[PDB]
RNA sequence: ACUGAACGCCUCUAAGUCAGAAUCCCGCCCAGGCGGAACGAUACGGCAGCGCCGAGGAGCCUCGGUUGGCCCCGGAUAGCCGGGCCCCGUCCGUCCCGGCGUCGGGACCGGGGUCCGGUGCGGAGAGCCGUUCGUCUUGGGAAACGGGGUGCGGCCGGAAAGGGGGCCGCCCUCUCGCCCGUCACGUUGACGCACGUUCGUGUGGAACCUGGCGCUAAACCAUUCGUAGACGACCUGCUU
RNA sequence: UCGAUGUCGGCUCUUCCUAUCAUUGUGAAGCAGAAUUUACCAAGCGUUGGAUUGUUCACCCACUAAUAGGGAACGUGAGC
RNA sequence: UGGAAUGCGAGUGCCUAGUGGGCCACUUUUGGGAAGCAGAACUGGCGCUGCGGGAUGAACCGAACGCCGGGUUAAAGCGCCCGAUGCCGACGCUCAUCAGACCCCAGAAAAGGUGUUGGUUGAUAUAGACAGCAGGACCUGCCGAAUCAACUAGCCCUGA
RNA sequence: UGCGCCGCGACCGGCUCCGGGACGGCCGGGAAGGCCCGGUGGGGAAGGUGGCUCGGGGGGGGCUCACCCCGAGUGUUACA
């Protein structure tokens, strides 16, 4: 029924960290609670991170458990996660989210006003595939 | 064309378990459940508007039911986002639970 | 102690097909189809192989307590493969000294009549469960029959049986009268 | 938010609940708490059942008609809950009580709503998987509560006829989608500014 | 005492000369306290019932922090450790897995208070050693090694509880 | 300390209140559980006890001493005329209880029935019901009727009758009719309604409620008897003959 | 006692089941909340009161709060969400012979499956809807199977605790509104300043005038009764 | 508590406790049956009429399923 | 060279009220089975004293007080009553059909548990462990890797 | 010297709680860590990669051939 595995060499999204919002691979296992990760690829020096913290990805890197930086960072390079990652609809959210809370008031009012249009064009189709599917539906 | 002040709730006054201090309100803001989030309503200018049986006069407008307590948020109160406002009188107990309006007025960004 | 992996297999026949809805266990066989809800047990159950197939029980992160029901699942399976291929059979047979028990089986086995228990005139009258039929047997002069699917309603209702006919204010020891499941095995043999 | 904020009892922890519920209604807000026979308890059912065994045995033995009153309707043990969290023998207290309304089930005006959560006392957050718990609706049937029949069939018909109109609502959500294809290139600049912006990426 | 996350300290000491002896002999301990002060005092501690050397005829010629030499590297330490319960006095061996050394015997105080009540004023550990995966011990160790080591992470409890603390949508626990 | 020798108390608290009823009409606080596979049928009556005689009849339990012997039974005789159909009412089942839903009064309602509703009869201008009857006449009123029937087949759970006595055939002084709520049992609640319908404003006598040898339950209240002390009321001990301040009363 | 691990066997226990009592809880019975419901009748006749049409307004006093809305699947959590395809049952309306034939299709659900997408929920409550300076000259988009009139009717709308919207016709408002431009102004450009900006035609009360349709009663005392009773109270009768 | 908390016992009446005599449901025996003993859930229900004594206590007579033990200001005197 | 350090202005007379029932606590201690009992030593306290905390309380913990504004702490706390953890706090332990939950302090012991978690000591097992399938009557063959015993001490349970 | 009443702002000073930015000292003259395929190096193991052997599960072409993915050994850098 699981598909996403702690394992050497998974890619692990930070959600809150100090390290919030970056990516490390997942080099030894230390304890139930506790991994060796590195991201020398995405400015993480390799450290002791709880598993309470990361958000396993759907990237497994191939380097054995333990291995110095020079190889996880030969690993991440051959894979390109970090252009892969931003190909992924989890990243897009990301950047969505953020780029909205950027939002200035000057683009709240444009926002507003495109919305408004938008869904009164979207209502009138709408509206027509309704009255075509009751009439198909009962001629 | 609408709303300028953002809502808060006056939860009551400064205290501990058994002595209460009447000088100093506690107040939620509406939106605001953090101690880092509180920083930019400090030194904000807030309102306790009410209404009354008799006619006073309205800066800018003729006579009227509405009353209002001056106030200034003065420091953050917790870690959960309440703040602590000192007003020009004493807050009328009847207000805990009610609303205090908090104006943006003496504005920093 | 939070062992990691704790797993166990059950290998299954060709004759039965075994569907997974979560925790929801089908097996289907030549005789019947039995259902079971494993949803008070956090483990994994997967179906691995396209022929011999295989039904592995997984328990992560488990401790002493709960890494003893990945067995019992496994267990209760393989009680519901052999239930859809072999079926449940208890026997139980009369013990008495001197008043003959006198069983009577109405509604295709459904109910179960025991007269003069120890000579007295109360009409015992016990329910099977669901899916139990309860037969007179030819092959000995007093003995009963249960045979149905699911091991658990088979057993039950020879207990309920076997309750039933229990003796009061009299030493136990002495009297031994009563109806007693005598054996537990298959309505086929294979 | 604000307005009347009303809780989907169902899954939710009894005192857990019954905190929040209890702080909200201090600080002004309306709520409305419905499904209180699906609010959980922790601990087996054996254990809770029990607890308000000894809490019927509590009675002033001159006049139990003066004592303590046991309400055993799940919503007005709910309801007696929050009442031990707030300063009742006071007016604020009262008033903040007066501010609370409980329901068994969803009567008219509230299942044609939406209902909100309390992530802090579900059950599948705060309790551990493995561990027992009761249920309010039965603890209440077996202390004395009448309706628990009549409540289930009346529960049964209105998720039927909310099934009805979600299903209504997802043939327009359907029909939605193939409206944005149908009218891409005329709204096509309204969707560039939303997406640059967060909304619609 | 108590703890923060303890450090290791090489507290060297002595006997202040005397016409007897002139050149007193140096001992060595390696003493993990929260901070310096504590490491002096424990010290003294253990060199008086040890070495009949107390702080007021002796000094301490030396006391600094014991970097850990290989932080990024993870080992096992097995650490021997005697404690007195509410009756009797007893010897432990342990393990625990660490970056650091300092960091494998916060784990202990902290494993000692949770499964023998055990406080800190009621322990002395005289062996700390890093040992090979070959010669541990314990289950609960030995578990992770495993060049293929493998685990998924089952049930989530939701943390940000109170973020938004009233919501529309239940909690999902898969991921 | 202890009590010296056990006595049971005296009386029963299942009666507690002990005040006097505050109706003087027998209530029925709980009718028989429905049963849909019955046939259409009443489940009471109102009567009025005229008197009590003896009777002599031969019994028929085997075992007995009495068997095939003549016994003499003390009775009592409840005048019973017929009751006469006036309403429908319909309930629904909430979990807040029962709750009355609709009621449906028939066009003509005698002078009789009407007494129960003033309480000075002869200063009154006899005005009730003389605007509802009128509805049954009007064609936009005899719709309204259809549909609160119809709303009563497909919401009501339980379905009643409300009947009245007829006092001009009995010898009281007392000219106004009591009313009384009847449960209608058996059937479905369209097979009630339709049963209820057809006999509105006919008659029911007592034989197609009872039948013979069937054993009832008799709802009413108790003679008064005012004010009595504790040996009346609770049947206590009397105090000793040389008892200051009273003997008639409960020591402690 | 059952099934069954822990502990390859065993085990009533760990998960999961069964039978079980002068006990417990409810029922039956007694009372009936500063707790509700359905129904009936609602003021002399010439002086009047009262009810409905959200009645039509104009104004007054009083009590205060609040300062956009969300009209809804059921739920699971060692799993879920959304879309077409097969099997098993259901439903409407078009021809055929009110009722039949899958006579064929569209439109449908409920269940079990199968694929295709999504899953740190984006068909997202970290969300969505709406988002108002006012008029004027005029262009381009959008709409022109649209806006509004409690306009007027008509249909289907609903009982757990009457609040109900959508659809159809006929008129007028007709393309004015919504998006981007252009043109010319403002009873406030009130000359730096608070209680502004709404719900709202708010709750409660009394009154003024004007227009229709309606209504003409009970309760208590007194007098009786004795199925009642210390007194109150209660059960009864008084031109049929 | 001494500018006063009426005092032994009985009588009357209520409620409570269980450390259970009986009765409901059970487990054990040096439990064949009958009778009895040991223990568990358990205080719902019951636990009497008399001779002697001011007596609590005791003792005997006789029925009984049993004739268990206690508290409530050593319950209860503007109740006697 | 004012003959150690530190701190401090000292000396002295007359007249003199109330009091001369005490009580409590750490430590020490006598009589008593013991006592919220009786009797001592030292110091502090209550009495004479309010204030924050211990829900409440003479004596405990903190701190001693003119009327106020700002800031900060002590002891103690921060689910709600009730100010303050609405920290994405850390590691474990523990399920109780009488759970547990904070000095004085307001209730429990000996003895036990194959509940669960640690720890100590000894022993077996490739020639082959412990199980289980049986035989002879402690040995064997078949399954083929951990197991057995004693003790100890945390929480929970019986004792209650 | 004061506003009739209600208010607003500015800069200076005192106390106080916070937020940014930048500079330097010490340690084992920090411990680590990174890059140069470091070197043409030297050793040692296993939580042992590749290879080899044995057993298993899914592929292809047709039940041999075979493409993967496992498990168990053996083994010291090879295809980590």
């Amino acid at each position: 029924v699981f598909r996403r595995y702690v394992e050497v060499g998974r890619v692990a999204y930070i959600s809150f960290g100090p390290h919030a919002g970056k990516l490390v691979a997942i080099v030894d296992v230390i304890d139930q609670n506790r991994a060796l990760v590195d991201g020398p690829c995405t400015r993480v020096r390799r450290q002791a991170m709880p598993f309470k913290c990361m958000q396993l990805t759907d990237f497994i890197l191939k380097f054995p458990h333990s291995a110095r930086q020079k190889y996880v960072r030969k690993a991440w390079e051959k894979a390109d996660i970090n252009t892969k990652w931003a190909a992924t609809r989890w990243a897009k959210k990301i950047d969505a989210r953020e780029r909205k809370a950027k939002m200035t008031d000057f683009d709240r009012f444009k926002v507003m006003k495109a919305k408004k249009m938008r869904n009164r064009i979207i209502k009138t189709e709408v509206k027509k595939l309704q009255r075509a599917a009751i009439l198909k539906a009962s001629p | 064309s609408g709303r300028l002040w953002c809502k808060a709730i006056f939860a009551g006054y400064k205290r501990g378990l058994r002595n209460q201090r009447e000088h100093t309100a506690l107040l939620k803001i509406e939106g605001v459940y953090a101690r880092d989030e509180t920083e930019f309503y400090l030194g904000k200018r807030c309102a306790y508007v009410y209404k009354a049986k008799n006619n006073t006069v309205t800066p800018g407008g003729k006579p009227n039911k509405t009353r209002v307590i001056w106030g200034k948020v003065t420091r953050a109160h917790g870690n959960s986002g309440m703040v602590r406002a000192k007003f020009r009188s004493n807050l009328p107990a009847k207000a805990i639970g009610h609303r205090i309006r908090v104006m943006l007025y003496p504005s920093r960004i | 102690m939070k062992t990691i992996l704790s797993n166990q297999t059950v290998d299954i026949p060709e004759n039965v097909e075994i569907t997974l809805k979560g925790r929801t266990v089908i097996v289907k066989g030549p005789r019947g189809t039995l259902r079971r809800d494993f949803n008070h047990i956090n483990v994994e159950l997967s179906l691995l192989g396209k022929k011999k197939k295989r039904l592995r029980v997984d328990k992560w992160w488990g401790n002493r307590k709960e890494l003893a029901t990945v067995r019992t699942i496994c267990s209760h399976v393989q009680n519901m493969i052999k239930g859809v291929t072999l079926g449940f059979r208890y026997k139980m047979r009369s013990v008495y000294a001197h008043f003959p028990i006198n069983v009577v089986i109405q509604e295709n086995g459904s109910l179960v009549e025991i007269r003069n228990f120890l000579g007295e005139k109360y009409i015992r009258r016990v329910r099977m469960r669901t899916g139990v039929a309860c037969s007179v047997s030819q092959a000995q002069k007093d003995e009963l029959i249960l045979e149905g699917n699911d091991i658990e309603l088979v057993s039950n209702s020879a207990a309920l049986i076997q309750q039933a006919t229990t003796v009061k204010n009299k030493d136990i020891r002495k009297f031994l009268d009563g109806i007693y499941v005598s054996e537990k095995g298959t309505v086929q043999q294979a | 938010e604000g307005q009347v904020l009303v809780l989907d009892g169902r899954g939710h922890l009894l005192g857990r609940l019954a905190a929040i519920v209890a702080k909200q209604v201090l600080l002004g807000r309306k709520v409305v708490v419905v499904r209180c026979e699906g609010i959980n308890i922790s601990g087996n059912f054996y254990r809770n059942k029990l607890k308000y065994l000894a809490f019927l045995r509590k009675r002033m033995n001159t006049n139990p008609s003066r004592g303590p009153y046991h309400f055993r309707a799940p919503s007005r043990i709910f309801w007696r809950t929050v009442r031990g969290m707030l300063p009742h023998k006071t007016k604020r207290g009262q008033a903040a009580l007066e501010r609370l309304k409980v329901l068994d089930g969803i009567p008219p005006p509230y299942d044609k709503k939406k209902r909100m959560v309390v992530p802090a006392a579900l059950k599948v957050v705060r309790l551990k998987p493995t561990r027992k718990f009761a249920y309010l609706g039965r603890l209440a049937h077996e202390v004395g509560w009448k309706y628990q029949a009549v409540t289930a069939t009346l529960e049964e018909k209105r998720k039927e006829k909310a099934k009805m109109h979600y299903r209504k609502k997802k043939q327009i959500l359907r029909l939605r989608k193939q409206a944005e294809k149908n009218v891409e290139k005329k709204i096509c600049k309204f969707t560039e500014v939303l997406k640059t912006n967060g909304l619609l990426v | 005492k108590a703890s923060g996350t303890l450090r290791e300290y090489k507290v060297v000491g002595r006997c202040l000369p005397t016409p007897k002896c002139h050149t007193p002999p140096l001992y060595r301990m390696r003493i993990f306290a929260p901070n310096h002060v504590v490491a002096k005092s424990r010290f003294w501690y253990f060199v008086s019932q040890l070495k009949k050397m107390k702080k007021s005829s002796g000094e301490i010629v030396y006391c600094g922090q014991v970097f850990e030499k290989s932080p990024l590297r993870v080992k096992n330490f097995g650490i021997w450790l005697r404690y007195d319960s509410r009756s009797g006095t007893h010897n432990m061996y342990r393990e625990y897995r660490d970056l650091t050394t300092a960091g494998a015997v916060t784990q202990c105080y902290r494993d000692m208070g949770a499964r023998h009540r055990a406080r800190a004023h009621s322990i002395q550990i005289m062996k700390v050693e890093e040992i090979a995966a070959g010669k541990c011990r314990r289950p609960a160790v030995k578990q992770f090694h495993d060049s293929k080591i493998k685990f998924p992470l089952p049930h989530r409890v939701l943390r940000r509880q109170h973020k938004p603390r009233f919501t529309t949508k239940r909690p999902n626990t898969f991921f | 300390s202890h009590r010296k020798f056990s006595a049971p108390r005296h009386g029963s608290l299942g009666f507690l209140p002990r005040k006097r009823s505050s109706r003087h009409r027998g209530k029925v606080k709980s009718f028989p559980k429905d049963d849909a596979s019955k046939p259409v049928h009443l489940t009471a009556f109102l009567g009025y006890k005229a008197g009590m005689t003896h009777i002599v009849r031969e019994v028929d339990r085997p075992g007995s001493k009495v068997n095939k012997k003549e016994v003499v039974e003390a009775v009592t005789i409840v005048e019973t005329p017929p009751m006469v159909v006036v309403g429908i009412v319909g309930y629904v089942e909430t979990p807040r209880g029962l709750r009355t839903f609709k009621t449906v009064f028939a066009e003509h309602i005698s002078d009789e029935c009407k007494r129960r509703f003033y309480k000075n009869w002869h200063k009154s201008k006899k005005k009730a019901f003389t605007k509802y009857c009128k509805k049954w006449q009007d064609d936009t009123g005899k719709k309204q009727l259809e549909k609160d029937f119809n709303s009563m087949k497909k919401y009501c759970q339980v379905i009643r009758i409300i009947a009245h006595t007829q006092m001009r055939l009995l010898p009281l002084r007392q000219k106004k009719a009591h009313l009384m709520e009847i449960q209608v049992n058996g059937g479905t609640v369209a097979e009630k309604l339709d049963w209820a319908r057809e006999r509105l404003e006919q008659q029911v006598p007592v034989n197609q409620v009872f039948g013979q040898d069937e054993m009832i339950d008799v709802i009413g209240v108790t003679k008064g008897k005012g004010y009595k002390g504790v040996t009346s009321r609770w049947h206590t001990k009397k105090l000793p003959r040389k008892t200051h301040r009273g003997l008639r009363k409960v020591a402690c």
